[PDB]
Parts: C-alpha cells; sequence; structure tokens
RNA sequence: GUGGGAGAGGGUGGUGGAAUUCCCGGAGUAGCGGUGAAAUGCGCAGAUACCGGGAGGAACGCCGAUGGCGAAGGCAGCCACCUGGUCCACCCGUGACGCUGAGGCGCGAAAGCGUGGGGAGCAAACCGGAUUAGAUACCCGGGUAGUCCACGCCCUAAACGAUGCGCGCUAGGUCUCUGGGUCUCCUGGGGGCCGAAGCUAACGCGUUAAGCGCGCCGCCUGGGGAGUACGGCCGCAAGGC
C-alpha cells in the first residue's frame, strides 16, 4: 500500500532466535519476520534454516509494497546470521550493501553471570 | 603564566550579527580573566566525525594564550555558557613532537 | 603490508588538530590501530593515543564506525 | 608550585657564603618551605594520603639534619631555629 | 644545587562518546525471551525487531602490552588546577649528617556498620520456573540489602614473589621500558627469560639470590583440641589484635 521500493533491511541475529525487518529509507518499518514467525517454536528459531525462513518470509512480505533495492544491516553473532543474509541475496531482492553494526559497550555496562 | 592553547567549536548557522557577537563575546570572557593572545587560527566551517548537536558540522577556533594558571577552569565556565558555544576545549602547549624525523 | 609510519612524512605526534594525517592511523571502523600495523615505537603510540582521544572529542575524529562486509 | 625564581630567593638568604648550595641551613630551609607548601596543600584536600607520605619523609630529613646541627654547632642551630620558627 | 626526563602515583573540579534501562513520539504485527530440552516471565492496554527526541546512573572499547606508576592496599576516557615519588647528566655545595627499628602514629582490596543522599546494570537473602530419587544447588525468569557518592567507623585476606629492610661482593647471553652518550653499540635505572660459580631435600634460585658476608627488626619449635576458653585492649555492631 506504500510503493516504498528501496530501502533497509536489519537482521537480528542471536543464538535463541534470528529475526529480520524491513524499513524504508528513513529507518520505519515496512514488514518483518522471524523464527517464531514461520512455524518454529523452541531452540529451533535459532537455526540458519530458521533463519533462512525468516530472512525470506520477509522478503516476500516486502515485495507486496514492491520492494526491490534492499541495504543490508547486520546486528549480533548467531547461528545463521550469514544463512540470513546469503538468503536475502538469493530473494530476488538486489542487495545494496552490506553492513555489520553490532553494539558494542565500551566497558559500560556490569553484564550478567552469564557473561562472566 | 603558562601558555595554552584554546579550542571552541559553535554552531555553524550564525549569521554576520551573531557571530561578531559569539566571538567578541569570547574577546570579553578572555579580557576578564587575564589572557594576552599570542596567535589566532580560524579554520571554519569542517566537516565532523559524528553529529554534534544534531548538527553535521561545526566551526572552529584556536587560540594560544598566555595567563594566569589559577583562573583556567574559571575560563573554561565562562565560555560554555552561551548557547552557541558547543565545545571548549583548553590544553596546555606542548612542544611539536616529531616523528619519522 | 605496508606500515603507516613507513609511508608518510615528518609530522607532529602532539597535533591533535590534523585529521588527514590522524585518519592514517584509524582502521575502517574508528579503532586506533597497534603498534604492528603503526610501526610506531613504544613513546610514540602512547603519544598518539592521547592525541588521537583529544582529536576525538573536538569532533575531528570518530570514535567508532561501520564496517561495510561479511 | 615552587619556581626557581622562588628558590633561589632563599638559598640566597641560607648561604653561609656566596655560592653555598648544599650547607645544612640551606637544606632545612629548602625542605622547610616545601613543608609549608604541602601541609597548605593537605589543609583542603585532607583524603589525599599519598600526598601524606611525602611529608612524613621531609620531616624526618628536616628533622634529621636538625638533629645533627644540634650536636656540632649549637649556636647556628638556634639562629636557624629562631630564624625559621620551629620546635 | 643546577639542568633535563618518563608514568593508569594521589586529591579536586569540569567534561566526551559507545552501551544497558526507563519515558515521549513515529512506524509496524504475533510473538519475544530463554534452555540440553523446557517452563515461570513478558506481549492486543500492541512487546520483541527499526528510526528519532529525552532522562538517569554506572563503567571507560580500541590504544593495551609478557608495558608503566606506587611503600603496600592499589591506580585505565579526556581536560585543567593542587600535589607526592623517582630516574639521568654536570662533579658545583654540606662533610658520616648513616642502616635497621621493640613502641607510637598514619595508610590499609572486598565485604560489613552508622547518618544522609543516590539507584541504570548487576545481584547475597528471598519469590518463582526447571532439573532431580530429593535440589535447601549449579541452569532459567524476577528481585532487597549492597555495589556508586559524602562524612564517620571497621583493620581482616591466597594483604603472594606464600621470599622483611639496607649495603658490599660473585661469568655471561637475550628480550624490554626509560634516561644519557663519542648512537654496529657503550653506559645508567626498572621490568622479563636462559644460564657461570655456588646454594637447595628436591622442584628450583642464580648481579631483581634462594649465592658469599655484615647490621638490625619480626617470627618458628609435632598434629588434633584451637586462632577455641579466660583475662585484657579496641569496636555502635559483626568482630579484630
Ligand atoms: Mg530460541
Ligand atoms: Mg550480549
Ligand atoms: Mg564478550
Ligand atoms: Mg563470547
Ligand atoms: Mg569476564
Ligand atoms: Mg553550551
Ligand atoms: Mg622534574
Ligand atoms: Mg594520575
Ligand atoms: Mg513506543
Ligand atoms: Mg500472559
Ligand atoms: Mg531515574
Ligand atoms: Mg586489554
Ligand atoms: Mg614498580
Ligand atoms: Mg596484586
Ligand atoms: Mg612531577
Ligand atoms: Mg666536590
Ligand atoms: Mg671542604
Ligand atoms: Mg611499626
Ligand atoms: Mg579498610
Ligand atoms: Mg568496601
Ligand atoms: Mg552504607
Ligand atoms: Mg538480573
Ligand atoms: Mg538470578
Ligand atoms: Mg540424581
Ligand atoms: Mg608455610
Ligand atoms: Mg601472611
Ligand atoms: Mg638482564
Ligand atoms: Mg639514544
Ligand atoms: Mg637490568
Ligand atoms: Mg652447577
Ligand atoms: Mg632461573
Ligand atoms: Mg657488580
Ligand atoms: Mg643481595
Ligand atoms: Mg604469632
Ligand atoms: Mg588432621
Ligand atoms: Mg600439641
Ligand atoms: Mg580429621
Ligand atoms: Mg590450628
Ligand atoms: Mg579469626
Ligand atoms: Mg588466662
Ligand atoms: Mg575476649
Ligand atoms: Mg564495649
Ligand atoms: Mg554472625
Ligand atoms: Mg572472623
Amino acid at each position: 500500500k506504500r510503493q516504498v521500493a528501496s530501502g533497509r533491511a536489519y537482521i537480528h541475529a542471536s543464538y535463541n532466535n534470528t529475526i529480520v525487518t524491513i524499513t524504508d529509507p528513513d529507518g520505519n518499518p515496512i514488514t518483518w519476520s522471524s523464527g517464531g514467525v514461520i512455524g518454529y517454536k523452541g531452540s529451533r528459531k535459532g537455526t540458519p534454516y530458521a533463519a533462512q525462513l525468516a530472512a525470506l518470509d520477509a522478503a516476500k512480505k516486502a515485495m507486496a509494497y514492491g520492494m526491490q533495492s534492499v541495504d543490508v544491516i547486520v546486528r549480533g553473532t548467531g547461528a545463521g546470521r550469514e544463512q540470513a543474509i546469503r538468503a536475502l541475496q538469493a530473494s530476488g531482492l538486489q542487495v545494496k550493501s552490506i553492513v555489520d553494526d553490532t553494539p558494542v559497550p565500551h566497558n559500560g555496562c556490569r553484564p550478567k553471570k552469564k557473561f562472566r | 603564566m603558562r601558555r595554552y592553547e584554546v579550542n571552541i567549536v559553535l554552531n555553524p548557522n550564525l549569521d554576520q550579527s551573531q557571530l561578531a557577537l559569539e566571538k567578541e563575546i569570547i574577546q570579553r570572557a578572555l579580557e576578564n580573566y587575564g589572557a594576552r593572545v599570542e596567535k589566532v587560527e580560524e579554520l571554519g566551517l569542517r566537516r565532523l566525525a559524528y553529529p554534534i548537536a544534531k548538527d553535521p558540522q561545526g566551526y572552529f577556533l584556536w587560540y594560544q594564550v598566555e595567563m594566569p594558571e589559577d583562573r583556567v577552569n574559571d575560563l573554561a565556565r565562562e565560555l560554555r555558557i552561551r548557547d552557541n558555544v558547543r565545545r571548549v576545549m583548553v590544553v596546555k602547549s606542548q612542544e611539536p613532537f616529531l616523528a619519522n624525523a | 603490508k605496508a606500515k603507516v609510519k613507513a609511508t608518510l612524512g615528518e609530522f607532529d605526534l602532539r597535533d591533535y588538530r590534523n585529521v588527514e594525517v590522524l585518519k592514517r592511523f584509524l582502521s575502517e571502523t574508528g579503532k586506533i590501530l597497534p603498534r604492528r600495523r603503526t610501526g610506531l615505537s613504544a613513546k610514540e603510540q602512547r603519544i598518539l593515543a592521547k592525541t588521537i582521544k583529544r582529536a576525538r572529542i573536538l569532533g575531528l575524529l570518530p570514535f567508532t564506525e561501520k564496517l561495510v562486509r561479511k | 608550585p615552587i619556581t626557581k625564581e622562588e628558590k633561589q630567593k632563599v638559598i640566597q638568604e641560607f648561604a653561609r657564603f656566596p655560592g653555598d648550595t648544599g650547607s645544612t641551613e640551606v637544606q632545612v630551609a629548602l625542605l622547610t618551605l616545601r613543608i609549608n607548601r604541602l601541609s597548605e596543600h593537605l589543609k583542603v584536600h585532607k583524603k589525599d594520603h599519598h600526598s601524606h607520605r611525602g611529608l612524613l619523609m621531609m620531616v624526618g630529613q628536616r628533622r634529621r639534619l636538625l638533629r645533627y646541627l644540634q650536636r656540632e654547632d649549637p649556636e647556628r642551630y638556634r639562629a636557624l631555629i629562631e630564624k625559621l620558627g620551629i620546635r
């Protein structure tokens, strides 16, 4: 209903899930998918397959609003962080660029014992 | 008296009425704190490395002065008062350490 | 690879204001390069660290950048 | 701090003769000037315990030179003390 | 003394960006989260993911090191003021003024205590979910004291180099920080590694001694009872010597 046809794709990849958002050039989102959006429920969502199908689910949802050009942004290390990218390139969406923007603190906040 | 270097970055949207006022304000503040000015370098519009005050550029000033040391931090306090003044960084002058000489 | 001090001129290591030359010591991200990549001495790198941090606060050198790859 | 302008003013005031930089009186003068610099710095900054250690070392060395002057020539000791207002 | 030098040494004020959390707005559906699997938890009052604006607190990525500084505890963004220690060159001055050090006094991580602040993240106790034969636990979701600041207490430690301090002497080689020099190198002052002589029960130490000597302090004399009992001093208490 928008006809954006150019914009950004954010891959949020953790060890428990891989989830993909697609926005317009200004950053405001359009559609999105994830490991849970497709049928997967538990630990399966943080798999490269779920990463693939999630990237492709949002990539077809963006075809509705007419997306062709896509700028990829990646945050987090995760299984299928790369597999969601590789899926995104073959989605028909012409991938403009790929950037890794994973936030790293300058040692500011005390992590949970899990990360200690 | 020791010798310092004053760095002042202000908002790069001023017309002349405000640019003169802002700098003749920096003169007035220096006078009251006893800063003899040895030399000045006015660079002006420079592309900043990151957004400062939502503005992608900044107007650059540099002064080399000699003043009493006890008064320096109250001079920093007096320059950052101005809304248009964004960065005040005052460094004690050092010898130009060369490398690959 | 080549080292930074090797392909350069005679410069002021203490000048926080010269961006054209200080940009040559940053990586693709804003990170300050190790001595193995700058070819500097123990005393020089310590001084460079401080001068780059000075330039970062004046908005001349970046704190961190975005890597365009992967 | 203590500039060499003020240093020389003291060394010339307490020298036993022109050119003397190391007399006991001159050392005890120069230590005492640093003592009074530090104890006024320590009236404020009470929580600075590392500078306080430097002071305990100066008093030890200042009282070690005075304990020496007392033994050899007790006159120059009083004329030094009465001139520095100590003890 | 003079003239130079390096440094997260200390105290005070100021300040910068990254990240977490919360609030506001924009946009946007059906889950997010989390684990070995999970569940409690959160989500249609619209979360997670994304863009922007704001508040607040704590810690400083890269530089960063086998590195530097300090007597030890310990010290890491940047700027300025106050300030301590230390090292080198000159061979200038005093003329044994030295060393150690029972007492005394000062310092003393973390935790804990008092009064008043502060409170983002983390997190004893605790509230739950799991696992389990049981779970008073590791794993998961929550969360108070506290961690942070001011002032005053507490005085412990694997407070470690398990090696008290100062000085003289006794092959070198090699890496390194930092001075000076006639700058393949020489010469100081630190920090590492091999190793002469020698010591050691052995492992190992070896110009940074655990070697050869001297001065002075501390301390030891089988394990359990026991750092307990009593007494004393100290502490608001926990408790300490
Ligand atoms: Mg999962
Ligand atoms: Mg993380
Ligand atoms: Mg990590
Ligand atoms: Mg990791
Ligand atoms: Mg860790
Ligand atoms: Mg301002
Ligand atoms: Mg000096
Ligand atoms: Mg410091
Ligand atoms: Mg909202
Ligand atoms: Mg519910
Ligand atoms: Mg708040
Ligand atoms: Mg490191
Ligand atoms: Mg040391
Ligand atoms: Mg230690
Ligand atoms: Mg100094
Ligand atoms: Mg002589
Ligand atoms: Mg003589
Ligand atoms: Mg004692
Ligand atoms: Mg303590
Ligand atoms: Mg504590
Ligand atoms: Mg308290
Ligand atoms: Mg928590
Ligand atoms: Mg917990
Ligand atoms: Mg069992
Ligand atoms: Mg033993
Ligand atoms: Mg012991
Ligand atoms: Mg050696
Ligand atoms: Mg040299
Ligand atoms: Mg050595
Ligand atoms: Mg042998
Ligand atoms: Mg050895
Ligand atoms: Mg020798
Ligand atoms: Mg020895
Ligand atoms: Mg005993
Ligand atoms: Mg037994
Ligand atoms: Mg017995
Ligand atoms: Mg037994
Ligand atoms: Mg026992
Ligand atoms: Mg006990
Ligand atoms: Mg008894
Ligand atoms: Mg008792
Ligand atoms: Mg009592
Ligand atoms: Mg108890
Ligand atoms: Mg106890």
